[PDB]
């Protein structure tokens, strides 16, 4: 049985660092019009925009590369006890994953 | 009929109480599930006070040795050639290489920083990955 | 009120028979325009309210439909979403949001096998659809 | 009504008497995103305790703790299954609220993912009808609201004496909560993961209910 303190120290979110300026690939798991709902692996899901040049090919399930930024947004305003949270997380596109 | 007073305890205090009392004649069923598996907290409720003064929290920050070194990769090659895939739950990372390099490197024996961190850089040339420095 | 509505639907029946019986003409045929024709005559009620005048129609449409039985003798509810307040219509949203993902599924599934079979019938303007 | 006692009596002697901890293990969830959490900023001060750490600002929820609570979870969820007990889901999320809904449906059981009436458990007769029967225990894979405040049928429940199993986030309240579960609520692949423990879990016991029952029946 592995000790659960082991388990964090080789997982690739520990070993990734800061999560500022990180090459990180996502797979789209939902569409809209002109919004890709992008699951890059962290905790939320970050939003793009589909991009002029190939935007045809940018279908479910398809892999993307990403810079991740915040891993999840959020600040904190005067008068709020807690911060609130947008739960989702802030990455742009870099293109689509190189098979 | 009951007791709807979410402050006085906990769901399982009120209704052995009123039990006991002799007003619930109709013992319900969850109860005796209850007193066979109790849970680690009994669920009594408590005023969310708001922390003033010098008292801070107790969480501790999950720092290791590792990361030291991941610092300083991270701070003169910027992030790696490679693209980190969470995906994977036995990924390896180019930094992970290097750190655990970093780590047979040292047991040789060398205490300098700059003799372990050119002499990693020049082993990871040695197995064809790319390590363009920043700047 | 099941029973209630069943008593109604019995006597009906037994009174059709009586107004066919003194109208002189076929019972296996005393249609409802027959009946509200025979009602028209046998009561002549000068009323100007049209829902005023004396009736004697199908239960069925005369009383409110009326919510069945939601649960069985131990307490359980039949349906799975009585707890929300509105099965009906919770269950026809989650009905007609789980046919737009099947929908999206098999289009998701058209485009991988490279097929488009389905034409958009959502037009109906010349039968005037509303 | 002897047997019936020893039916009803019978589980309670076997701590392990539906085999759930081949189910789950610190291993499955580590790989479904449990152990992540709100930024540190939004951590709740009863959370503490529950917390392992926090990385760079990001709160790392104790699996070691989780799997504790999530085995007297899933062993009392059997338990009140297994007695012929209603149970009602309820998760206020509309990003899952199709996901737990069928869910629910194919336990067996209820679910109420859609807007929470005020007096719905409170005030039961006049929302419902003459004579309901109160759910005997509510299931919350959600415990935070869309304007970020506790759950009502969390107070509520507390007020009828109706036990709750919830998974609590790092920025949830497990005060009211009887069997809380510190756990990733936001991850579609924790969310899905602790449906399926649920579903599997209602499903044995409901089965076993009917094993023994036909074993009864034989008896004599
Ligand atoms: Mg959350």
């Amino acid at each position: 049985v592995e000790s659960f303190a082991s388990m964090l120290r080789h997982s690739p979110l520990t070993q990734m660092g800061p999560a500022k300026n990180k090459l990180v690939i996502g797979q789209i798991f939902h569409i809209v019009e002109d919004d890709l709902y992008i699951d890059f692996g962290g905790k939320f899901h970050c939003v793009c925009k589909r991009p002029e040049v190939d935007g045809e090919k940018y279908q479910k399930g398809t892999r993307v590369r990403l810079r991740l930024l915040d891993l999840e947004l959020t600040s904190r305003f005067l008068g709020a006890t807690t911060d609130t949270t947008i739960l989702e997380a802030d990455a742009v596109l870099l293109g689509l994953q190189e098979s | 009929a009951g007791s709807r007073l979410e402050t006085v305890g906990s769901i399982f205090s009120r209704t052995r109480d009123l039990i006991r009392a002799g007003v619930l004649k109709e013992k319900p069923l969850w109860l005796d599930i209850y007193n066979a598996f109790p849970p680690l907290r009994e669920p009594v409720f408590r005023r969310p006070r708001l922390r003033y003064g010098k008292a801070k929290a107790a969480v501790q920050d999950i720092f290791y040795h590792e990361d030291r070194i991941r610092a300083k990769f991270y701070s003169a090659y910027g992030s790696g050639p490679k693209a980190f895939d969470l995906f994977n739950p036995n990924f390896k990372s180019t930094c992970q290489r290097f750190v655990e390099k970093y780590i047979e490197l040292q047991r040789l024996g060398e205490t300098d920083e700059e003799k372990l961190f050119v002499e990693a850089g020049k082993a990871l040339l040695a197995e064809g990955v790319t390590l363009r420095r920043v700047g | 009120t099941v029973d209630f509505i069943k008593k109604q639907i019995e006597e009906f029946n037994i009174g059709k028979r009586h107004l066919a019986n003194m109208m002189g003409e076929d019972p296996e045929t005393f249609t409802q325009e027959d009946i509200d024709r025979a009602i028209a005559y046998l009561f002549p009620s000068g009323l100007f309210e049209k829902r005023a005048r004396p009736i004697m129609k199908h239960p069925e449409e005369i009383f409110p439909k009326q919510r069945a039985i939601q649960w069985g003798e131990d307490g359980r509810p039949f349906h799975f979403l009585f707890y929300t307040g509105k099965q009906s219509y919770y269950s026809l949203m989650h009905d007609t949001y789980g046919k737009l993902l099947d929908v999206e599924k098999h289009h998701n599934q058209l485009r991988a096998k490279d097929l488009l079979a389905e034409k958009t019938k959502i037009l109906k303007d010349p039968i005037g659809s509303r | 009504n002897d047997l019936r006692d020893r039916i009803l009596s019978e589980p309670l002697k076997h701590a392990d008497f539906f085999n759930l901890k081949e189910l789950f293990s610190v291993r499955s969830l580590f790989d479904a995103r449990v152990h992540l959490g709100h930024k540190a900023g939004c951590r709740h001060r009863f959370m503490e305790p529950y917390l392992f750490g926090s990385r760079l600002g990001q709160d790392i929820i104790d699996l070691e703790q989780t799997a504790a609570h999530l085995q007297l979870a899933l062993n009392f969820t059997a338990h009140v299954a297994y007695r012929e007990g209603i149970i009602l889901f309820v998760s206020r999320h509309r990003q899952f609220a199709h996901l737990i809904e069928t869910t629910a449906r194919d336990c067996g059981e209820y679910a109420h993912t859609r807007y929470f009436k005020g007096g719905l458990l409170t005030n039961a007769p006049l929302l419902l009808g003459p004579g309901v029967r109160l759910p005997d225990l509510i299931i919350f894979l959600h415990t935070l609201n869309n304007v970020f405040e506790p759950h009502v049928a969390v107070r509520d429940a507390a007020k009828m004496n109706i036990p709750t199993v919830g998974i609590v986030d790092t920025n949830c309240n497990p005060a009211l909560i009887t069997y809380p579960v510190p756990g990733n609520d936001d991850s579609p692949p924790a969310v899905r993961l602790f449906c399926r423990l649920f579903q599997v879990a209602i499903s044995r016991a409901k089965e076993k209910r009917r094993q023994v029952e036909a074993l009864y029946r034989l008896q004599g």
